[PDB]
């Protein structure tokens, strides 16, 4: 969602712990904290403009500015102005097309927490559509599809599971890619707007083949229109269900009827994987309250942390829906993960309590 | 909603000459900022599956000789061969897919010329089997002539008669381009002892006085 | 590659058939399909597209809603469920492949199928009847009849498939609810009477044991 790195006491890591961040992800804000006025007892950044000239390699910090490097399209802003700490941002483009990294570094006084910043971008796993129907030169040489491809002022496109969609506008056009025009819709979990630049990020895991979405953008006083699908396939979801209603639209590994059992046992369902690389859906399907936030926020196993905290992967998507009162909270999950992880979610229904504990593998 | 009217239907030609064919539209083809105009030509061989020939109504396919040339622009469609072979008597349509629906045209066979020839007529009296079930049939066959038009009558005792025959022609040929033509009236067996004279007359350009055939019971 | 068609069957009129269509040669979920059927005046005229991912589907105002277009690309087969025929709809059924060269969704077919028939017509399935023409009363030409059969086709052949010396078989035509159907071959004096001349006749949906020979009686 968002990437934060605490050099105050006030968060998770403190300074008076390093940062390492090998992630892919795109246009989004990096936030940096640094108080200077209050306290800088030799407290320095180093280099003192790290978002402008930043080194190479820690085993030899050569002096290196952005603009040599390879990066496409950023955005640095160095603020000031907040009257309790002071923040440094940078934006990152997902055009990049290769796998660049870089370190800065920061010192202090009094053994005053010394943090160390390793941050690397990956080009982007899937790969992107680009429409630019507005006229507007790029020399990114990417997969263009113009005003020709367009079927009598029609674009009807399938998208893969994971795939970007964009789209070069500088009209104004309302409600796009919100409102779908069938009775169902296909929700997108990232759509943002910069230079009204489109973009669409493709889910993992849908539920109807008939789902779509629209966008009217206008050119050259002609009302273009583009039709967003997804390419379907149905996936089970690895969990259990608790509910007794047996019409739903989702497909659990384990299954209990959490309404029939006695009071005096409360069982668990334990759910268990081992794969190289993974490419799963894990959740359940509670009738009753779910507690504690399921899935950002997981029960450590045999204390409330982060999901992506114990996994350390970026690629971790979260889904949810409901039908009725069935409460379905799930997460989908991509790439080998460094070290055996487990967590546990809980679900309570009136006087039972049923337990779903996950083990996940590195080998 | 989209009209292809092609012309010519029919087209006879000689072994080797400049063919030109047109394929009307009832719309503008063409994308200004591509600058293709949206139309292909197909070849249906005899009794076969169609081919695609001409994409983009100028450039040809890989496969596709190089005597085949597509012209045209807008509506006005042409399409040029040069050097005809034997085996090129096929049906060729132009199909449009500038917008759905995408149409096609009514095609335009491709005749042969040949140096005319008179037809091979040859008489069947009904077989011994036909005849013990209550059926009894006469089939006079022309096998082999050049152009297609005949016309084949019947005469019975005197009488002429036309109810019960049937027809079939066969295609120009592809083995030596000469047509073919069946002839069967169907009767009753009790009709057949009535008469006796049975006669399948042919009218054709080769010789002015008509090719008869007769046999007798 | 290759496009194999498959269900071509008679069906009273309002009744439904299912066919298939198969391919090879190439990766299936890359291109789009699409079907082409021709009337008995050999007018062409399309009838349905489905895309590579089998979400976008176009048909002609004229059949929409009683054809339904599917594929499954894990088989690499292509299938058309048409519903409620009528007598317009009979024809033959190709399965061509769009052609994906330009990024657009409407494009001309490269690879076309064989065809499989269909047959509207109430008319109820009945067998051949084969009877031998031989002339009664300088070169022999023999003949072959097939009358009284519905529908079509049917396969002729002379002494088992060896015989191309000179073949015609003629199209067939409608008597009433019955086809009719004959064939010619002119072979030279010296071989009839003496050699095999034998009439092989086939059949789909029915069974054909008939190799009837020619007699050169009276
Ligand atoms: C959207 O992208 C399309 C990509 O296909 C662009 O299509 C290209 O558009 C240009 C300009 O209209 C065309 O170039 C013109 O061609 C004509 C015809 O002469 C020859 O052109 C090419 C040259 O290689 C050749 O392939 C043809 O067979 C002709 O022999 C010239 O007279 C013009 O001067 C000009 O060169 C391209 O042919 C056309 N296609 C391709 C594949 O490039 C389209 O322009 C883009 N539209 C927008 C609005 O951005
Ligand atoms: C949209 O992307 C296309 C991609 O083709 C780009 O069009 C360029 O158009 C100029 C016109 O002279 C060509 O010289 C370039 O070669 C084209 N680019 C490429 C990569 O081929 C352009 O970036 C965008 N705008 C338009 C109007 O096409
Ligand atoms: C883009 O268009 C949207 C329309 O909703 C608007 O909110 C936004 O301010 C525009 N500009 C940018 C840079 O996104
Ligand atoms: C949900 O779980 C219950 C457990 O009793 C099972 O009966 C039902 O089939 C499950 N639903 C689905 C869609 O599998």
């Amino acid at each position: 969602i968002g990437y934060k790195c605490n050099f105050s006491n006030e968060g998770v890591h403190n300074l008076k712990i390093f940062c390492t961040i090998h992630s892919y992800f795109i246009y989004d804000k990096i936030r940096l904290i640094i108080p200077k006025k209050s306290s800088s007892p030799e407290f320095k950044i180093l280099p003192e403009k790290c978002f402008q000239k930043v080194y190479t390699d820690y085993e030899n910090r050569v002096e290196t500015d952005i603009s040599e490097l390879g990066l496409i399209e950023y955005e640095i802003e160095e603020n000031d102005t907040n009257p309790n700490y002071n923040e440094r941002t940078i934006t990152i483009s997902p055009f990049s097309p290769k796998d660049i990294e870089f370190f800065c570094f920061c010192d202090n006084t009094e053994e005053g927490r010394s943090a160390m910043v390793h941050v690397r971008v990956l080009k982007y796993p899937h790969n992107i559509l680009f429409t630019n129907l507005t006229n507007d030169l790029f020399t990114y040489l990417p997969k263009t599809y113009n005003e020709s491809n367009f079927v009598s002022n029609v674009l009807e496109v399938e998208l893969n599971d994971g795939e970007l969609f964009v789209l070069a506008c500088e009209l104004i056009n309302k409600k796009c890619f919100q409102e779908g025009k069938e009775k169902a819709l296909y929700k997108s979990n990232k759509i943002i707007y910069h230079k009204n630049l489109t973009i669409f990020k493709a889910p993992f895991y849908v539920t109807s083949k008939d789902v779509n979405t629209e966008c009217t953008c206008k050119f050259k006083n002609n009302n273009y229109k583009i039709v967003l699908k997804p390419k379907y396939e149905k996936k089970v979801i690895h969990g259990c269900n608790f509910s007794s209603n047996v019409s739903s639209k989702h497909t659990f590994t384990d299954s209990l009827d959490i309404s029939l059992v006695d009071d005096s046992a409360h069982i668990s369902c334990n759910v268990h994987l081992s794969e190289p690389k993974y490419n799963h859906l894990v959740g359940l399907n509670c009738p009753g309250d779910i507690i504690p936030d399921c899935f950002f926020q997981v029960y450590q196993p045999e204390n409330i942390v982060y999901l992506d905290s114990q996994i350390n992967i970026g690629d971790i998507e979260y889904y949810e829906d409901a039908e009725g009162d069935d409460k379905i909270k799930l997460f989908g999950i991509v790439g080998s993960i460094p070290k055996t992880t487990s967590f546990t979610c809980i679900c309570k229904k009136d006087k039972k309590s049923a337990y779903m504990t996950v083990t996940i593998d590195s080998a | 909603d989209i009209v292809m009217s092609q012309s010519p239907s029919s087209l006879a030609v000689s072994v080797g000459e400049k063919v030109t064919m047109s394929c009307k539209s009832s719309q503008s083809l063409f994308y200004s900022s591509n600058q293709k105009n949206y139309l292909a030509w197909y070849q249906q061989k005899p009794g076969q599956s169609p081919k695609l020939l001409i994409y983009w109504a100028s450039t040809r396919e890989s496969g596709v000789p190089d005597r085949f040339t597509g012209s045209g622009s807008g509506t006005d469609f042409t399409l040029t061969i040069s050097s005809v072979k034997a085996e090129d008597l096929a049906v060729y349509y132009c199909q449009q897919y500038y917008s759905y629906p995408p149409t096609f045209g009514g095609g335009t066979k491709l005749e042969i010329k040949r140096a005319d020839a008179a037809p091979t007529v040859s008489i069947f009296p009904p077989s011994s089997e036909q005849l013990t079930s209550g059926g009894a049939s006469v089939v006079c066959f022309l096998n082999n002539f050049y152009p297609k038009d005949i016309n084949v009558k019947w005469k019975i005792d005197g009488s002429e008669r036309q109810n019960g025959v049937l027809n079939s022609w066969t295609d120009q040929d592809s083995k030596d381009s000469t047509y073919s033509m069946s002839s069967t009236l169907t009767l009753t067996k009790d009709e057949y002892e009535r008469h006796n004279s049975y006669t399948c007359e042919a009218t054709h350009k080769t010789s002015t006085s008509p090719i008869v055939k007769s046999f007798n019971r | 590659v290759m496009l194999v068609e498959s269900g071509g069957d008679l069906v009273k009129p309002g009744g439904s058939l299912k066919v298939s269509c198969a391919a090879s040669g190439f990766t299936f979920s890359n291109y789009a399909m699409s079907w082409v059927r021709q009337t008995p005046e050999k007018r062409l005229e399309w009838v349905a597209t489905i895309s590579s991912g089998a979400s976008y589907t176009h048909y002609p105002d004229s059949v929409k809603g009683r054809f339904t277009i599917s594929r499954d690309n894990a088989k690499n087969t292509l299938y058309l469920q048409m519903s409620s025929l009528r007598s317009e709809d009979t024809a033959m059924y190709y399965c061509g492949r769009q052609v994906n060269r330009h990024d657009r969704a409407l494009d001309a077919m490269d690879y076309w199928g064989q065809g499989t028939s269909v047959t509207v017509s109430p008319a109820k399935t009945t067998p051949p009847s084969v009877y031998p023409l031989a002339p009664g009363s300088s070169m022999v030409t023999l003949g072959c009849l097939v009358k009284g059969y519905f529908p079509e086709p049917v396969t002729v052949t002379w002494n088992s498939g060896s015989l191309s010396s000179g073949v015609h078989t003629f199209p067939a035509v409608l008597q009433s609810d019955l086809y009719t159907l004959s064939s010619s071959v002119t072979v030279p004096s010296s071989t009839w009477p003496s050699e095999t001349v034998t009439c092989n006749v086939a059949h789909p949906a029915s069974s054909t044991k008939v190799d009837k020979k020619i007699v050169p009686r009276d």
